């Protein structure tokens, strides 16, 4: 696994240089702007649970048929194996925005898991949808757009880190499409 | 002081022009109103005391201003107040006599709203209680006479304000 | 204010207006000591005027105040799509109207850097107050107290407080100049509780001759229908039959 | 102006009220002593002349750059017999104020007929402030000196200079 | 009120409303009609609504109404009954404008410090305002005690 | 700002009093008119730019004040003044919209006639702008609508002079 | 703001003197009473909002003033009376413990009359509030601390009457 | 009163009061005129503290109020209060005079035989005593307070 | 004055002032004895004071008075001793407020930009303070000595 730090290595490494000004004041601004990512990411542990029920159930809201007899999330094993799937992407894109950058939901979470959802029968479609409306509410906890419920923060602007977000959950659905 | 016959007079005069036919329009329409004029002017002359009285009762006489520690608590207050009133409704029958309310800049409004301010009457009370005196002045001398004479009763509360 | 009668602004869109000076002769100096603070007017409800309430900063007004512009970036993708307009509410909040055409293009540098989302608020807010159009215009023209008071009020949405506030902002420009005073009020505790990188400055406080003009109306204070209940007569009661 | 009498009832007319036990125990205080603020009042006018004489010298023995000419910046100072005349005068004018004051128990007329406009006149006529406190407390002092143990005549004489030093003063600190 | 809530936001940011806004003054303009009938229906069984209402409350919260309560006697009653009257007043006010500005303005800026300082619990004026919400609701159509108890809701969020 | 549902609301609220029959009379009389306050508010929007340039040909355009040494004869001043009429014209479109001249009393006529007196601009021939202005914009929205928009603007000019 | 031993040191020093033994005898006398000083002081800070709670209830409470058309009618209003009764208590606190009056100038009665005058808030009812708080305060810091918190007290009143 | 006392205690062993006495009325006299200070706080302070004790008091003991108890109905609720006004005013008696012989002497001598021979709990009125001592030390200052409920404890004490 | 530093510290919070600084205050008052004999002490000693503190700031910088120096004859030597009794002056007044606010309003603001504009070198007017700190020092106790040192500190860190 790499952060956002490491990335930047991982390419001055590569030519063979050092780090000078030119490709630090990106990194500078990052380490300046370290409160508000740990601001940000509080939001999304904080309600970490609610996010998971109200994404799984609005994905049955959407679509019964998941829940006919034969359905993916039919029985009460499949529902708990789906509950437990979409609180592990949860935690693999957290991991990612503290990280500052998606190795770790790559190699650890992505890397594998389309072969083994076509091979078991989950349906893609109904599971790419599941990660979107995540994707809806991490957006609304990270810009304090929660309609529920408010959190308590210094005043400003919060997109950086939201559109960090927005762009990892996206790059969680493309692996499994 | 001039008055609209003075101010179509000075808005010729002062382009070398003789008096044309947009003056003449207004001259028109000033000597058409002039007799509505002097007969509302009389009738407030006529029923000045009981104007003031009847705004004073409706506005502020029984509110705490005129308890003790109100503006017109003691009697050279309440005194001092009612003739200011009465200073309000001269001057605007004045203006509406005249049809112009320069008057009231040059004689009423011009450092009023400082002395006020310097003594701490409240300028608020004072502007309700023209304005209950612009009911009653409306009320006795009819529409007409009402709206001219309600003019420079808002023209007096705007430069208070 | 502590200085004469003359050294208070006009509140008004966009001003610059003092309208005390040679052809008024409308002056009032005062003997105000070095410790003295004004009593500013809240623009909103009373009770959050920061005076006895010091943490009610960053806290809306709501209704009652002005409208506050926020960048906020909030779609389920965290687009911003109102990155035109926090722009023109930029030019009110520190021109308040909007510039000559012949005046705005040396200030398109800074206008497409702000639409690419590459400025926040705060750096595009110093880019405008730093500018040779804000300075020809507020600067040069007025007495040194006279505008660094109007230029208090247009960053921070109040006049000052007193003395030692304007002694302090006057003893900046004596070393540093007009650039030294606008970057020690943008980069002010004040500045950043209120607005942040991200909100536009608004109106936040107001003096009582501002308020006393704007209320204190017709068509603001109500014709007397506080007082004035009308209910019925008793005898009018005692003679009523059925409703319907 | 208003005595002690006079404000206590304007207090209490402030709000509509009728006196009580508080208030006369303020107009008591004063009934109590006014036997001794009228003998201070005819010693101060027993002994006019030789205290501002008294003061005077005193001033100018520590100050005698007042005596002086002005520098070049143009003070007025006790420099010439014409500005001596006129510093002797106000003296007298101190005096006799804060006698007065002393008789009223009170020091509003001191800030009717003194205060109000005192800096402005004497920084137009660039008259030294400093000196000028230093001769009030200096004319308290000497007056002082004639009751000393009994000290509710010492603070009773002290009211007014010190009213007057503390108002003409400014606030360093 | 509407309007006056699109006019302040199109105020500040120097422009004419759009035509969004002016959309959504027009389906006002059109609604008005019902939203006067509704007012009506809440405003004419004010008496009714507040008897139930303080009822609930005292059923649910005994002991404000217990010797020694903040609205123990008769006229610490009549005033807790007087306030829900005042509340109910103000929902009507908010149903006509169409938006919880009359609600908020008057009634709702700095009411925990006025509760605070009577001595009063504020989550006995909720729950008297939660009471006083199914018992209007109940005399209601569906979409009219959907639209009507939006009110309530805001009032009792605002009161925690 | 306050609107005509704000006043009336504000009318009953500051008695403790819930909407009567003649709240109920204002309130409809507001929701009658509204629809054409909105076609009058969307046409004006419509021509601005025209009726600006219409009102300042037929009012000031070829007059003296806008030759060398002239209120208005710089192109700044020009300027300035095209603007100041782009505002009077938008604020009495809000006003009529509204019903309810109270944002013209707290965003326009402010500390507007110590602002033109400090700055020199004539208050005459301002006022004719309006008044040429209020001419055009009741051409181009009709005689309802015109009479609705000519109520704000002799609001304006009352306020200004 | 300058406390008693700041007015003794200015009144010494603008005159180039050494304290002498008037001086001396004013430090003693507030050297002697700053401990009751100290001690009053704590015991308001105990009991402010009960003070402020009884003096409202015993002054303003059921009068017409909080009933509609009343200043401190809606609930904006009432918290904010009661934050400025907050004000005013916790100043006289100041004051007293400083033992001179200049901080209720410099931060309190600076352009107080005039905010309330244009805000429309009864003065006569907030001296009688001032005057209720002034007994509870008394009342409940004894007879020495409360006339030393009444000489405040009544200088406020007097400041803003 | 600490003279009476000493004085008594001096008159049984016919001897004239030894230099300690002396000592002990020399201290009270110089102590009595904050012994007035603290009586004037806690007299004129009266309506609150027998209110927010009588709170307390009914909040712990719900039996006494309940239907049929003791104090149940508006006339035993006034006369329970009225109870606790007089051992208040003992309670400043005993801080004026320096020593609890006035609420010993008044109120506490037979108040046992009382209290059984009305059917009143005593437990009842201890518990009021301690609430309105609690609500009264938290007027006053830290030493202040000590000394003042000095008095309620010996007032509790002699009521088990 | 810690009296007023305590008062505006707690006025800018909008809240009473706290026991801790009521306990400040209560201590201060109670060391106002000590503090004007301090003060007296070091007052009526002046003229020993401001001589040896001259002295060794002559012999420890020879150039202010050395020929063209600063304090070069008979009158720059007389201000310069004039300025040290000012500053001697300023720290009794600072001993008595128990606080440098003295001090600092009078004498320590815009010090630098006055000096420099008299062409006088700040770090001599430091040498003298000094020295006079040395020589004020010598002549009180242990514990005194201390407590006045203290000022002396400040404003030689002031004046660097
Ligand atoms: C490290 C990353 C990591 C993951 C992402 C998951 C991926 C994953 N999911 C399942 C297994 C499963 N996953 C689902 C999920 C769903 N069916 C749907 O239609 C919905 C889209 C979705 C719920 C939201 C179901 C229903 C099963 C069980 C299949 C069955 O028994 O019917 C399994 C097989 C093991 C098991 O049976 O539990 C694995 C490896 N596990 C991991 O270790
Ligand atoms: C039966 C049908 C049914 C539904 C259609 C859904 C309803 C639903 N809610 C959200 C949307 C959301 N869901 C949440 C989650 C929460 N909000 C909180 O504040 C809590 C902390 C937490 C659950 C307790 C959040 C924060 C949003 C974003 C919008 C919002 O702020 O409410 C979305 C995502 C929108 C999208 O698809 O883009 C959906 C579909 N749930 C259902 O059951
Ligand atoms: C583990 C504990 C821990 C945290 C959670 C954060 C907590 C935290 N966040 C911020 C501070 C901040 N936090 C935010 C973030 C936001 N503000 C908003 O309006 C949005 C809701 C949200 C966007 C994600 C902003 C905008 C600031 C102030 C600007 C900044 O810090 O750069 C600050 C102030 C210090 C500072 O200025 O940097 C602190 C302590 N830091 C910690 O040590
Ligand atoms: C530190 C000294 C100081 C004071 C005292 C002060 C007062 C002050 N009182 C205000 C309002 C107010 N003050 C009151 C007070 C009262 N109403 C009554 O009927 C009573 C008589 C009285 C309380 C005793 C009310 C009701 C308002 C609100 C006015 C309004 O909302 O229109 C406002 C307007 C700010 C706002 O609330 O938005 C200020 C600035 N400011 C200061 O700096
Ligand atoms: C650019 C034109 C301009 C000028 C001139 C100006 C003057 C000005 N002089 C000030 C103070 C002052 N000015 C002086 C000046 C003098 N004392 C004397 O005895 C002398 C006669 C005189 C010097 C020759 C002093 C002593 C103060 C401080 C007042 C105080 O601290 O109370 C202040 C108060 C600000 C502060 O120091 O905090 C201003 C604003 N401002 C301007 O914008
Ligand atoms: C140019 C016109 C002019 C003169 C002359 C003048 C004199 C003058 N002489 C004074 C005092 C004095 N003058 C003198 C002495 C004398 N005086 C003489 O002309 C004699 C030579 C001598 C007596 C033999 C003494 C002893 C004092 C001290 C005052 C006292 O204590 O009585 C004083 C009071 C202040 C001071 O002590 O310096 C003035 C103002 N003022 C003027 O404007
Ligand atoms: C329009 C917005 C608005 C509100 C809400 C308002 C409330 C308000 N409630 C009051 C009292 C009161 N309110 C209550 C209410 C209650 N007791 C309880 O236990 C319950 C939880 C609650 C009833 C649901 C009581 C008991 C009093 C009297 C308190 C006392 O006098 O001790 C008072 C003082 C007396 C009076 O009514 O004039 C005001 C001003 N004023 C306003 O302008
Ligand atoms: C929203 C309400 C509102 C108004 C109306 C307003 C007016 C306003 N008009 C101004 C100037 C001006 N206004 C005019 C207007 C006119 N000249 C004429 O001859 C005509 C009679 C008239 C146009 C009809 C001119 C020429 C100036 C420029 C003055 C100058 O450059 O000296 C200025 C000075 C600001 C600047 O341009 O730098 C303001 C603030 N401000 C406001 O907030």
């Amino acid at each position: 696994m790499l952060d956002a730090f490491s990335r930047v290595v991982v390419n001055s490494d590569a030519k063979a240089a050092y780090v000078g000004g030119s490709d630090l004041q990106a990194l500078k601004s990052f380490i300046a702007d370290g409160n508000k990512r740990l601001d940000a990411v509080n939001s999304i542990v904080s309600n970490a649970s609610c996010m998971v029920s109200d994404a799984v159930s609005g994905m049955i809201c959407e679509n019964p048929g998941l829940i006919s007899p034969g359905g993916n999330c039919y029985t009460n094993r499949r529902m708990a194996a789906c509950l437990r799937d979409g609180e592990i992407i949860l935690r693999y894109v957290s991991y990612a925005l503290l990280a500052g950058d998606a190795s770790v939901l790559e190699d650890r979470c992505l890397n594998g898991l389309k072969e083994t959802y076509i091979a078991l029968g989950v349906p893609t479609n109904s599971s790419i949808r599941a990660v979107s409306i995540m994707k809806a509410q991490a957006v609304a906890f990270i810009t304090n757009t929660a309609t529920e419920r408010k959190m308590s923060f210094a005043a400003g602007d919060c997109t950086s880190l939201a559109s960090e977000v927005a762009s990892y959950f996206d790059r969680v659905g493309a692996a499994i499409s | 002081m001039q008055d609209a016959i003075t101010s179509v007079i000075n808005a010729a005069d002062v382009q070398g022009k003789y008096l044309d036919a947009n003056s003449v329009e207004k001259l028109r329409g000033y000597f058409q109103t002039g007799e509505l004029r002097v007969r509302a002017a009389a009738t407030i002359a006529a029923n000045a005391a009981t104007i003031i009285k009847e705004a004073v009762a409706k506005s502020l006489l029984y509110s705490d201003i005129t308890r003790p520690g109100g503006n017109m608590y003691t009697t050279r207050r309440y005194a001092a107040c009612i003739r200011d009133l009465d200073y309000y409704l001269r001057y605007a029958t004045y203006g509406m006599l005249a049809g112009d309310p320069s008057i009231l800049d040059e004689r009423v409004l011009n450092g009023l709203k400082e002395t006020y301010n310097s003594l701490g009457v409240p300028i608020g009370a004072t502007i309700q209680a023209i304005q209950a005196m612009k009911e009653v002045t409306g009320s006795l001398v009819g529409s007409d006479a009402g709206k001219e004479m309600g003019l420079y009763f808002d023209y007096i509360c705007s430069g208070l304000s | 204010h502590p200085y004469g009668r003359g050294n208070d602004p006009l509140l008004i869109q966009f001003g610059a207006i003092f309208p005390i000076g040679t052809k008024n002769l409308k002056q009032n100096p005062a003997p105000f000591g070095k410790d003295t603070r004004r009593l500013l007017i809240r623009r909103g409800p009373g009770i959050y005027n920061q005076v006895g309430n010091p943490s009610t900063r960053s806290v809306s007004v709501g209704s009652l105040g002005p409208k506050v512009f926020k960048s906020e970036g909030i779609n389920s993708n965290a687009q911003r799509t109102n990155n035109e307009s926090i722009l023109q509410a930029s030019y009110l909040a520190v021109f308040g109207r909007m510039i000559y055409q012949n005046e705005r293009i040396g200030l398109k540098g800074i206008d497409n850097k702000f639409l690419d989302n590459n400025l926040s608020v705060k750096e595009l807010i110093r880019s405008l107050a730093i500018s040779d159009t804000f300075r020809s215009l507020y600067w040069t023209p007025l007495y040194v107290c006279k505008s660094i008071e109007w230029i208090h009020y247009r960053l921070l949405g109040r006049p000052t407080y007193g003395r030692q506030e304007i002694n302090q902002y006057f003893n900046v420009a004596y070393k540093k100049g007009f650039v030294g005073v606008i970057n020690s009020i943008i980069d002010s505790v004040e500045y950043n509780e209120c607005f942040g990188d991200n909100i536009v400055p608004y109106e936040r406080y107001l003096t009582a001759n501002s308020v006393s003009q704007r209320q204190l109306k017709l068509g603001n204070i109500i014709k007397s229908a506080n007082l004035k209940p009308q209910n019925i007569e008793k005898f009018v009661q005692l003679g009523q039959s059925q409703t319907n | 102006m208003q005595d002690i009498i006079t404000s206590v009832i304007n207090q209490y007319d402030l709000s509509g009220r009728y006196l009580d036990i508080k208030g006369i125990n303020q107009i008591n205080n004063y009934f109590d002593t006014g036997l001794k603020r009228l003998m201070i009042a005819k010693l101060i006018n027993k002994e006019a002349t030789n205290l501002i004489k008294e003061a005077s010298e005193l001033l100018f023995i520590e100050q005698p750059e007042l005596l002086r000419p002005c520098g070049n910046a143009f003070i007025g100072n006790a420099y010439t017999t014409r500005r001596y005349a006129a510093c002797i005068r106000d003296i007298e004018y101190y005096l006799r104020y804060s006698a007065y004051s002393i008789i009223a128990g009170n020091n509003s007329i001191l800030d009717e007929r003194v205060l109000d406009g005192l800096k402005e006149t004497y920084n137009s006529l660039l008259v030294p402030i400093g000196p000028t406190i230093r001769v009030i407390q200096l004319l308290k002092e000497i007056i002082q000196k004639k009751f000393s143990t009994e000290n509710i005549e010492n603070a009773i004489i002290a009211e007014p200079f010190d009213y007057l030093a503390i108002n003409l003063s400014d606030k360093n600190l | 009120s509407i309007v006056t809530k699109s006019i302040v936001n199109a105020d500040a940011e120097a422009r004419y409303l759009s035509p969004g806004e002016l959309d959504r003054i027009k389906s006002f303009v059109l609604s008005g009609q019902r939203r006067l009938r509704i007012a009506q229906t809440l405003t004419e069984n004010r008496e009714r609504i507040v008897k139930q209402g303080g009822q609930q409350l005292f059923q649910r919260r005994p002991d404000v109404v217990s010797p020694g309560g903040n609205a123990y006697g008769e006229e610490m009653t009549a005033t807790c009954l007087r306030d829900l009257d005042y509340y109910l007043r103000l929902v009507t006010y908010g149903i006509i404008a169409g938006d919880v500005t009359p609600i908020e303005e008057i009634g709702l800026v700095g009411v925990k410090e006025m509760y605070s300082a009577l001595g009063t619990p504020i989550s006995g004026v909720a729950e008297g305002i939660r009471c006083m919400k199914d018992v209007a609701c109940s005399l209601l159509s569906g979409e009219d005690a959907a639209e009507v108890g939006f009110y309530f809701d805001y009032t009792l969020a605002a009161m925690q």
